[PDB]
């Protein structure tokens, strides 16, 4: 009945639309309750929620399909709710240079501490006593 | 790569990745609806529980 | 020795103490910050695991 969105990043989203369409590889599908259980993969594109009041979107890469008569699970490496890819992209691309800023910022803070170090050590082997 | 046991031990772990000739089944199995084909599913499955396994290396 | 050299060294020796128990303590909330990071990563491999074992 309920589906939900996974990550290796961590759960994203869940909702209890009973209705959900996506296109697999070579066709396209629809999802109803007292589905027999498939499996499929999904080509870059938006998957679409129905049945929950109003039309929803949330776009996947690199997904694949895992569908229960009881549960709908997607498995995903990208996954985000503003249904467009080139903002993903975009996503992607900002990303990339805080994670090389944070790393840099991780070297020099070790770098830091382990010249403190070194100079305190050096005192003891001046000390000769 | 080490596997970390407790947080004054640690051990050094070989593991063999693929041809993954070796393989456990679950206590509960139920068939699947294959779409569009089952040769063609398992080219696009394999190589993600792979990376799967190296990240959690 | 001498009086001297045996306070300077005394000095040195608590002060390299002093900085080793503050990496000490950095490595610590490090590793408890890592913990939870790799606690966040099971439902994704529990599912994977399952569907290739029931596929292949």
């Amino acid at each position: 009945i309920h589906v939900s969105v996974v990550t290796p990043d961590g759960p994203v989203y869940e909702d209890d639309v009973e209705m959900v369409s996506v296109k697999a590889k070579s066709g396209e599908l629809g999802i109803l309750p007292g589905h027999i259980p498939l499996v499929a993969p999904l080509e870059i594109s938006a998957a679409r929620l129905k049945k929950g009041g109003k039309t929803q979107y949330i776009a996947v890469s690199g997904g694949f399909l895992e569908v229960r008569p009881d549960k709908v699970t997607i498995l995903a490496q990208a996954a985000e709710r503003a249904e467009d890819i080139d903002v993903l992209r975009a996503k992607a691309a900002k990303e990339r240079a805080e994670r090389r800023l944070q790393s840099q910022q991780d070297d020099i803070d070790f770098k830091r501490a382990e010249l403190a170090l070194k100079r305190a050590m050096n005192r003891l082997s001046v000390a000769e006593m | 790569y080490n596997h970390y046991v407790s947080a004054i031990q640690q051990e050094v772990t070989e593991r063999k990745l693929l041809p993954l000739t070796d393989l456990a089944e679950n206590k509960q199995r139920t068939v699947y609806e294959f779409e569009p084909s089952q040769e063609e599913i398992l080219d696009v499955l394999l190589p993600q529980y792979a990376e799967s396994l190296i990240y959690g290396a | 020795a001498s009086l001297r050299d045996i306070k300077t060294r005394i000095n040195a020796t608590k002060k390299t103490s002093q900085i080793t128990k503050a990496m000490e303590m950095v490595s610590t909330s490090k590793l408890n910050r890592a913990e939870q990071n790799a606690k966040s990563f099971v439902p994704y491999m529990e599912k994977i695991q399952e569907v290739v074992a029931n596929v292949a």
